[PDB]
């Protein structure tokens, strides 16, 4: 299992940039992917999440629909245009994969899944100013 | 609903210390030392309506870090403040 | 009219079968009464597909399926042909030709225990998309990547989730109970039909 992210950079505000997330070592069809983005200084914060089948996309209200996060089964890779950067979404971001791998407390026997991040990429980094 | 976590916690080291993470059933927990990506998550979870829990058993030095609190409810996921533990 | 189709035990069973393993009855002849129905619950997404629900008692068929199983809000709109998800792709699809009713209803009263109804469970992860009507109880480990699982691990997980049913939740997280009613006739002569 392996996520690459790439295609950050430095950028002006308002401009349109494409962070690129390629997946390796497990089946791409069967997880949903999220984006999440840190500031320096800061903690983490969530940007963008996808189903499986791409049909639902959901976004956090801080970008609007500002940014489109799509994914193909052709390349398996997961894909971001960001636009109308500002100066406060200069971030290193990370894609990571809802698997079901989390296992929390006794309930094992009762077969219940905490659906979490259980694999980050590197991450990339966006910084918009001048 | 962003979540809340106390700013930080220190405590000796070989010593059990809690954190708790106050607001709901799914709860996930994630470790995050500088310079990479945090990590899923001696460590016992519990859960208590809207709080949840994590205790940690054996402190060390390699388990200094930050540690953040997520509810990847329906579809979309809130994440906590952030605790960054001490180790002494 | 002495014998009436039995659908006192489909729609007042003591309780459902899981999605994943969706119970499937027979009803054949029978006189078809459909009017009792709506007594049987208050039906939330009575809906029919092929035929007009006004008309069903004026309808004859060879056999009638009943597909009973108990799924959670969000998940009632994706029984439907044509449709695209968890339950409609890896638990219970229908056929793109579909012609029959389906009537889903709300049963939080029946499936909350307020301590977690774990004993209902849903089909997470499967090789393939489900073939329509079909059944798949299936319990092996399923891998994500490429090494060999037997067993669960870091990539190999268990294909079936427990429903977390409270009845704090919403309505859209409630329980609900579905029965599909499938029609068919092939060749034989229909024995079941209206009054």
């Amino acid at each position: 299992v392996q996520l690459v992210e790439s295609g950050g950079g430095l950028v002006q505000p308002g401009g349109s940039l494409r962070l690129s997330c390629a997946a390796s070592g497990f089946i791409f069809r069967s997880f949903s992917m999220s984006w999440v983005r840190q500031a320096p200084g800061k903690g983490l914060e969530w940007v963008a999440n996808i189903n499986e089948d791409g049909g639902e996309k959901y976004y956090v209200d801080s970008v609007k629909g500002r940014f489109t996060i799509s994914r193909d089964y052709a390349k398996d890779s997961v894909f971001l245009q960001m636009n109308s950067l500002r100066a406060e979404d200069t971030a290193v971001y990370y894609c990571a994969r809802v698997g079901p791998y989390y296992y929390d407390s006794a309930g094992y026997y009762r077969r219940h899944y905490h659906f979490g991040m259980d694999v980050w990429g590197q991450g990339t980094t966006v910084t918009v100013s001048s | 609903s962003a979540l809340t976590q106390p700013a930080s916690v220190s405590g000796s080291p070989g010593q059990s210390i809690t954190i708790s993470c106050t607001g709901y059933n799914y709860v996930s927990w994630y470790q995050q030392h500088p310079g990479k990506a945090p990590k899923l998550m001696r460590f016992s979870g519990s859960k208590s309506g809207n709080t949840a829990s994590l205790t940690i058993s054996g402190l060390q030095a390699e388990d200094e870090a930050d540690y953040y609190c997520s509810s990847y409810t329906g579809s979309v996921t809130v994440f906590g403040g952030g605790t960054k533990l001490t180790v002494l | 009219v002495t014998n009436l189709c039995p659908f006192h035990e489909v729609f007042n069973a003591t309780r459902f079968a899981s999605v994943y393993a969706w119970n499937r009855t027979r009803i054949s002849n029978c006189v078809a009464d459909y009017s009792v129905l709506y007594n049987f619950a208050p039906f939330f997404a009575f809906k029919c597909y092929g035929v007009s629900p006004t008309k069903l008692n004026d309808l004859c068929f060879t056999n009638v399926y009943a597909d009973s199983f108990v799924i959670k809000g969000n998940e009632v709109s994706q029984i439907a042909p044509g449709q695209t998800g968890n339950i409609a792709d890896y638990n219970y699809k229908l056929p793109d030709d579909f012609t029959g009713c389906v009537i889903a209803w709300n049963s939080n009263k029946l499936d909350s225990k307020h301590s977690g109804n774990y004993d209902y469970w849903y089909r997470l992860f499967r090789k393939s998309k489900l073939k329509p009507f079909e059944r798949d109880i299936s319990t092996e480990i399923y891998q994500a990547g490429n090494k060999p699982c037997k067993g669960k691990g870091p990539n190999c997980y268990f294909p079936l989730q427990s429903y977390g049913f409270r009845p704090t939740y919403g309505v859209g997280h409630q329980p609900y109970r579905v029965v599909v009613l499938s029609f068919e006739l092939l060749h034989a002569p229909a024995t079941v039909c209206g009054p």
